[PDB]
RNA sequence: GCGGGAGUAACUAUGACUCUCUUAAGGUAGCCAAAUGCCUCGUCAUCUAAUUAGUGACGCGCAUGAAUGGAUUAACGAGAU
RNA sequence: GAGAAUUUGGACAAACUUGGUCAUUUAGAGGAACUAAAAGUCGUAACAAGGUUUCCGUAGGUGAACCUGCGGAAGGAUCA
RNA sequence: GAUCGAAGAUGAUCUGGUACCGUCGUAGUCUUAACCAUAAACUAUGCCGACUAGAUCGGGUGGUGUUUUUUUAAUGACCACUCGGUACCUUACGAGAAAUCAAAGUCGGUUCUGGGGGGAGUAUGGUCGCAAGGCUGAAACUUAAAGGAAUUGACGGAAG
RNA sequence: UAUCUGGUUGAUCCUGCCAGUAGUCAUAUGCUUGUCUCAAAGUUAAGCCAUGCAUGUCUAAGUAUAAGCAAUUUAUACAGUGAAACUGCGAAUGGCUCAUUAAAUCAGUUAUGUUUAUUUGAUAGACAUGGAUAACCGUGGUAUUCUAGAGCUAAUACAUGCUUAAAAUCUCGACCCUUUGGAAGAGAUGUAUUUAUUAGAUAAAAAAUCAAUGUCUUCGGACUCUUUGAUGAUUCAUAAUAACUUUUCGAAUCGCAUGGCCUUGUGCUGGCGAUGGUUCAUUCAAAUUUCUGCCCUAUCAACUUGAUGGUAGGAUAGUGGCCUACCAUGGUUUCAACGGGUACGGGGAAUAAGGGUUCGAUUCCGGAGAGGGAGCCUGAGAAACGGCUACCACAUCCAAGGAAGGCAGCAGGCGCGCAAAUUACCCAAUCCUAAUUCAGGGAGGUAGUGACAAUAAAUAACGAUACAGGGCCCAUUCGGGUCUUGUAAUUGGAAUGAGUACAAUGUAAAUACCUUAACGAGGAACAAUUGGAGGCAAGUCUGGUGCCAGCAGCCGCGGUAAUUCCAGCUCCAAUAGCGUAUAUUAAAGUUGUUGCAGUUAAAAAGCUCGUAGUUGACUUUGGGCCCGGUUGGCCGGUCCGAUUUUUUCGUGUACUGGAUUUCCAACGGGGCCUUUCCUUCUGGCUAACCUUGAGUCCUUGUGGCUCUUGGCGAACCAGGACUUUACUUUGAAAAAAUUAGAGUGUUCAAAGCAGGCGUAUUGCUCGAAUAUAGCAUGGAAUAAUAGAAUAGGACUUU
């Protein structure tokens, strides 16, 4: 048949499959800086997946600066940057870390605050 | 099947049976331009053998005297 | 025929660039530990019962450099691992 | 006359082993390039006619953005 | 190989001047044969056919009147048209984001081509070439815009 | 039938990408967590699997444990004319999975050369005999699997056809015959189940019809082939034609209930039910095959010898390269072969206004697979998940000799992962399997688990009274009316969901029981949270922190007065859901078929030329070919009956709507294809048009007038019928008016109407098939001759 060569829409995500989230055993906990318009050291982790086996960097927001996501943490990894564009301040991250989840539930939640959860 | 289609002879050597090429005029659904097909249809003549190569012959169903050769040709029209 | 001494970039670490001395005046395209390397079992990957060859680079160039020429690049041998 | 077992011969299907050839993936000496990122080095190339009008193609040469030969365009006003 | 000159060699200019400028000068520039085949190769507007007001150059015809002029061929002068090319100018209807166009308005038959910027006309393979190189031709990744039409004002070793 | 907003700027309008608003998902994660009905619940390793279970059933198939014989067990009124054992029938059904498969798969529509346990309809036959054999008993070999010698015994298991008292009648053929009959054999047994003709084709044995010998005869007639085949004929089947479609084949077996007469070697016969071997049907199911349509990649272009096909045998249930030998050299392909990569396919499911785009879960239909690879048997059906044998790898048992295994069946274990449920209950109901009773079913019918989703109740709402404040209508200004962010030990209460006791009800093997009313008690609409507040996007103020702590989908905010961080109070929106994440579609006219641009934004190839391909000015026509409908076949709703019902089920008919997109047929097209003329002295000779248009009649629909509404005249639309003037080649005419003659397709079968007759038959119409300027050539008429067919007559040693 006829058509010009159309490419289907591609999410800029190195994990694939048909899965929302993913487990990952982690290497290190980093604290990287950012691009031009904003300062502050923003926290990240080097998540290596089990099923897919890809190296990704993920932003860990939390009300805990040195919150527990260590070297060998079984952390759950979601989207945010898969959904929408990738983040402006600290580029490279396009994955956000989920709280208290997975099989083992090692990575902790937002602490020192007593507004409703999230 | 029914109706008498076209069929010009391609292969002629042997006794009784030949091969014909048929052509059709089908629409390709998204184009809406016409196309044309090829099909190898083996077809039985007679123990007399009256066809040449080129002959437009009247096709129709008859006995499977071979499993693939269900067609017979009765009336030869052209000669080459 | 084709240079020395001195000072200098966040931070381990380096010298872009700048000054000064000296002489007639101080080198490009491209490549490197050599039929040439004091220093050197240098430094790293792969191979090997050990394996420095096979083959993968490192940069720590005693002392690479366009016509008695760099460089593109197929065929052929009682010549070399 | 029959059944079991043994031997010889014919034909069929597929596996296993060895060698050659092609594609893909991983490890990898080694080699070339890009993107992002503060400060630097050297020149003022581009930007007003930026004080030699620029840019693109192509060829040669230089520490360096570059300079020069040749052609053309308006991406200099106006239909050059 | 006459006339001018990339590269190359001296003089000058400048903070520097591997340039502009001036003195010289090699390959080129010219020629035959063969090759590579590109240009901001241009009307930046594909080809072919029919509908819709207004120049100039070439052909053919007319001007019972006037002029040229002594082989009078004036081919002319100057005017009417009728056809093709149509430097083009100018403009109503109409269209468009607008400048503008006068079809780049608007229509068909057929063919080519586009789907954000950078990465890229690159990487790699195929194919062609004697070689420089041509033709075909992506992705990872990066980014949130690149771009067109039109305005105001400052400035000029711009003009009045 | 479709509504866009924000972000490129100093501002504006285009171009254009991105981000967001919506609907959806077997869902996953954070958070909160109060119920129910219905539905759904391994997407990753078709990876490896422990243990229990998923496949049985009849005693109504038999001997028949009496008469005679060991031991043990069960039942009784007494007899137990006893059973649980050994045999036979199913395991190919059903359930699970998508590895594989661009396929002769599958999907539309069809076609022929077969098979088919069981079921179902009909005829005749069903006789007469023989030998073994488990179970069982006494013993014996092994760890187990597996069994060895020996004795007794039944059958519908198995194998012969030996015997012939008695034995009718008919038909057919050999031997033998004075041809009259005789001996011997095989078949048949009242009434019933599509044809004719022709062409091509296989095999063992027997037979019909005949050719090729021969003989006897009162010469009338009658006999007669080891073997071989058919010029011809017969029989089964197919094709073609006269109307079509579907279905259809090969060697005995008896047991049981009841009973009168008769016979009996004491086992017949009669009646009735049921089974088995044959013969021919029928139903249901499976094979095999023709044609059309198929995904991407041409940075995959050459591929193909058992390959295309014929010839013969060989093989098969059958068509067949299914297979081989020999021969020819073809077949496929740019209309995309072949290769590589990817993938089960359809009914359908989601989204959309539709077009389309993206998918192929559950359900249902078809195919393919059972640790890996191979082969076979058994059987009607298997080259077989719970069948068998050899081999290999794994894990397991073992006396070390050797054995036993395969969860892509259910529940569950381990590993993989974002992640997905009990080692539950049961044969009641439906359905399948076995004369019925009745038994089996991890099929199925149910239960348990989880906001997984939809749905409803929904996140709560009433009659009456007291008091305080601000706004508006009216006001006689005194008050009165309407109306609710607070408040009160306010008062009267009413109300679900659930538990518990008692009564009442239906199915049960089990878990949890339903419904109404009275009385008492407890709890209470079974604790409300989540998200947002700068613009897009409803909604702001005050403190605290100070580029830190932090938030971020986009553009951005935080370094001292932050509506963006953080907490409060203060607001908005929805709610048992709320937000995030996944991914598809819409937004997107951004791959444009419906429905897109190219002077300057991205975009006309440097220019000519030309092949394949695509497209086509034009007169008159029917046929042929092709494209496109509209109508009928299946399903749903409505109609009808039962019923409380618009639930739901069943049947018949009509209407309407939707779907599979392929065949047949009718009716009007569009596109595609076809000539003045034509032997010659000579005369020039012979013949003609589709249709359009107009008129008339009838029928239908609309509008006007009129009727409570149902009638009437005219115009116009559409359909059907009727209708000639007309057209043409020629002659006679002084010319010419005019006139005279002829023509306006053919053939066949049936059905209707139409002259004269009972009919026949002719004409016309309706429907099909076939063809659409003549004089070289071909057909018919006419004549001759040769062959064949058909009919009639004269003859015949026919």
């Amino acid at each position: 048949n006829y058509k010009k060569r159309l490419l289907g829409t591609a999410f800029k995500s190195s994990p694939f499959g048909g899965s929302s989230h993913a487990k990952g055993i982690v290497l290190e906990k980093l604290g990287i800086e950012s691009k031009q318009p904003n300062s502050a050291i923003r926290k990240c982790v080097r998540v290596q997946l089990i099923k897919n086996g890809k190296k990704v960097t993920a932003f860990v927001p939390n009300d805990g600066c040195l919150n527990f996501v260590d070297e060998n943490d079984e952390v759950l990894l979601a989207g945010f940057g898969r959904k929408g564009k990738a983040k402006g301040d600290i580029p490279g991250v396009r994955f956000k870390v989920v709280k208290v989840s997975g099989v083992s539930l090692l990575a902790l939640w937002k602490e020192k605050k007593e507004k409703p959860r999230s | 099947r029914g109706k008498i289609l076209t069929g010009t002879v391609v292969s002629t050597k042997m006794h009784r049976t030949i091969v014909i090429r048929r052509a059709y005029l089908h629409y390709i659904p998204k184009y809406n331009r016409y196309e044309k097909r090829h099909k190898n249809v083996p077809v039985h003549v007679s123990p007399a053998f009256r066809v040449q190569v080129g002959d437009i012959v009247t096709v129709g169903q008859c006995r499977p005297i071979s499993k693939t050769v269900r067609f017979n040709v009765v009336k030869v029209s052209a000669a080459a």
